[PDB]
């Protein structure tokens, strides 16, 4: 729930994408695979998913 | 066979344009580099500061090629007869 | 063998057209700069102000290559005989 | 060595076509600007007002080179012998 | 050095084929504008009305260069000897 | 100075090839228009008819430049001696 | 002044190559049409029947100019001396 | 006026290079069809069988234009004196 | 009229470069065939084996036009006098 | 008719320029091959290992075309008179 | 048949511009590589380090053809009489 995060990497039908602060507002299907999340402390956390939609705000 | 040597002084000035034709082609490389930097920074502003050196490099090199072509045209006239 | 110096004064003006062909090529890149800045400015309005200097710089440098070619065309005539 | 000076008068009209070939070369880079404006306006119509200053600027000065390329061939004839 | 003026009448016509080679290169720029209009309307249908003003302007002025490029070759023959 | 006029009858034909090289450059402009129509129609079938006038208009006044160029190359021969 | 008509028979076969350079300039446009048909049907297979006319229509036009570009060089030799 | 016919045998070959220069222009159109088929099947594998006819057709048409350009170059030498 | 046949032996070699210029043009097409297959594989790894046939096909067959574009220049010198 | 054979030694070098114009063309095909590997690896890093053979193969062929053109330019001088 | 060897010293310089036009042709491929790295960086920052080896590589070899293409024209003058 609204946790601070440094960066996040997603898997899509088009391929794999990376998301940083102020990333361009974009929306697209998630392809069924894994997900990588990198917090500010250099750690990482990986999550298996089943599709979905990811919305990145300009803020 | 008979041997006729000709020295065309006019050829001093034709090739100056021939190189000058290619000076504009690297300008597309210039704008290609900046276009990439713009769309990339708009995609990820945090990475902008990281991509600036590459841009400055990839620009300069393109410009350098044009410059070399230009140099020929300027080296073609004020020294040659 | 025999030696003929020839001076073709008509070649004072043939080479200007080749440079002149080169003067219009950079325009392919000129708009290519703005064409990025538009799309970038669309994909992120807030960064439109920070990508502005880069756009101006790329346009100017492309135009400088064009200008050098044009300078050859003007310099080819009003000083040469 | 012997000195043959030649003055080719027809060449005055050959270079007209030579610069003429580069008058349309910008035109691809002229319509590129309006093309980008269309795609960008579709992306964010509210931004359409903020972009057209960076369109007309990229338009005329993309057109301008053609003038600088065209002027030569028109300046090439009605003054030169 | 001896002065051999030459008046080449064939040169009245070769240049006409040069400008004519540049009458085509605007056409790709022409279709670029309508291609942009198509993909922009297919991107935003209701915007199709407000994009057409910026579509005809790129159509004529891209065509306009072709006219000037086409003008020279036609102006090169029926007036020059 | 002495004046040697020449009339090169071979120059009746060389130019015809040059314009011919420009007759193909609009052909790449044709498929730009129709490719845009295809991708725009697959993008939005309901806009298939509204964008058809521009789909035809892009070809007519693009192929027209090919016709003007071809007209030069054929006008260059069957009247000029 | 003096007047030397010259009839250069070699120019019969130079221009043949000069048009031949433009015969392939449509081919890059030819494949653009079918490339569009492919990807446009990939977006919507059900529309593949409605886009195919504009696909077939897109070839014969793009090919036609090639023939005309090819016509001159073949018109250039087997009739001209 | 006086009349000098000249038969330049070297012109039997200078055109062959020009026709040879355009043989590679369609190769971009060649790969433009297969690249499209690749990405099309990459978006819809099931349709790969239905797009293969168009792919082969476009490759063939582009190749035919290249072949005509090549035919001029080979026909320019082994028959012409 | 008088008739001067001339045999320009230097034209044996001029054309050698003229064909050679078109030897590198297909490269843009050649890499295109691979530049597609990568992205397609990045779009669909499992289909990489089924797209490979049409990845070497256009590869070697565009290179074939490069070969015949080069074969003229190499056939132009070591047989012609 | 009369028969003048001429051997132009300057034409030992002109061709070297034209081939040299085509040595830089495949350089475009160089980046097009590596660029495809970049993005295709960015889209799918795990596949980056097995897309490298295709990349090096494409770059090597494009470079081979450039090399052959360059070879003509260098073979044109140090053996021919 | 009579045999006239001619040595045109002017052709020592013309070819210099002709390769010079080929020096700018790689300059567009320069940004074709760098843009790839930029957009691939925005695609995945974490892979930025692993794609750099093909950036600096993918430029320099494209620069290598720009060097040899540039080498000839500079080697064309200060040794050839």
């Amino acid at each position: 729930k609204q946790e601070p995060v440094a960066a996040i990497t997603i898997r899509t039908n088009e391929g794999e994408m990376g998301v940083l602060a102020g990333h361009e507002y974009t929306v697209q299907q998630l392809a069924p695979g894994i997900l990588e999340v990198e917090y500010e402390g250099g750690k990482k956390d990986q999550y298996v998913i089943s599709g979905g939609f990811a919305h990145v705000n300009d803020t | 066979a008979i041997a006729y040597e000709v020295t065309v002084n006019g050829a001093n000035l034709i090739g100056a344009g021939m190189a000058a034709s290619g000076v504009g082609v690297p300008a597309i490389g210039v704008a290609m580099c900046f276009s990439s930097y713009m769309l990339a920074a708009a995609r990820q502003p945090n990475m902008s500061a990281k991509l600036l050196p590459y841009c400055i490099l990839g620009f300069a090199l393109s410009e350098a090629l044009a410059l070399f072509t230009l140099l020929i045209a300027l080296l073609e006239l004020f020294v040659f007869s």
